[PDB]
């Protein structure tokens, strides 16, 4: 015969990736551009029941 | 049961070629100890890695004795790894299909359309033949013999 | 007429032995998608360079699924070029002559003296099938195949 270590044989070493692929984040409009406490800003923020 | 041949255990190593396409062939062949009888999965020899038969020729003994013996022996490929004296085992029917050369001895060829159509695989695949019918009257010790007429690394 | 397999055009190989006396073979094989006609020449296979035929086995399945069945196959060894495709090239009737296999299906070997008295030549000659006798209801996907045993070296 000659050796063989087969496909399926328990003999055939594995590598597993240790880098992740991942869902990149999907991009949110409403950035820190816009949400602003001063008054030219898209979204005003409230400051009131902060600290309250 | 199983009765294993010389190279099944492995005592006797198989040829295998190395050149593409080549051809080459060892008899496979046992000495029966005892009566063959029915479901003995005798595990003539073995058909090595990445190989598909070409041509068999089977030639066993008178291995019946009786008046319209009933004796036949299927030759096929069996699934479990060579040499596992495990009892959960199949044959196969594709290098002969219910033959009947044990009835007079003589000698017939692989004659089914099924036998040069086996695909390959990777591991060591092991060929044993089958009684499919209980003989009779069984004989003391003769002998099996395959030939099998393999190529390596057909497309 | 040609239908050309994938070892005439040059897309599957044929082995060549590295050593005179050397029995090497091949199956040669096609899926012909429509039902043989009368007078339709089959590309099987390519016999190379200074090599003869010692044994052929023909492997037809079943082409005639009607009545009383009338196709018989001949095989010989076509004159032009392997990989030409011109429909007007002959085939002989070397290695089978009106062979009968294909009515029913299965395995004939070669029993005409011709088949191994094949002689030499140093170009590449290409293995044909001809129709001598139409399907009386041809079989459409089935597959025929032919197995040359080609030794190179001889005398």
């Amino acid at each position: 015969s000659s050796t063989v270590i087969a496909f399926g044989d328990p003999k055939a070493q594995k590598k597993w990736s240790s880098e992740l692929a991942v869902d990149i984040r999907k991009k949110s409009y409403f950035e820190s551009r816009f949400i602003g406490t001063s008054e030219n800003a898209v979204i005003q923020r409230k400051t009131e029941v902060e600290s309250d | 049961a199983l009765i294993q041949s010389d190279f099944a255990q492995g005592i006797r190593m198989t040829p295998v070629p190395d050149c593409a396409g080549d051809v080459t062939a060892c008899r496979f062949d046992i000495t029966l100890k005892n009566a063959p009888a029915a479901g003995d999965i005798i595990e003539l020899g073995v058909l090595p890695g990445n190989a598909v038969p070409v041509e068999a020729i089977l030639d066993v003994d008178d291995l019946d004795t009786g008046g319209a013996p009933t004796i036949t022996l299927d030759v096929g490929i069996m699934s479990g790894p060579v040499g596992k004296n495990d009892p959960a085992r199949t044959c196969g029917n594709e290098l002969f299909a219910a033959s009947t050369v044990g009835q007079a001895g003589g000698v017939v060829r692989a004659t089914a359309s099924s036998a040069f159509r086996i695909q390959k695989a990777e591991d060591h695949r092991s060929v044993g033949v089958k009684v499919a019918a209980g003989p009779a009257t069984g004989a003391a010790g003769k002998t099996i013999a395959l030939i099998l007429f393999y190529v390596q690394g057909t497309s």
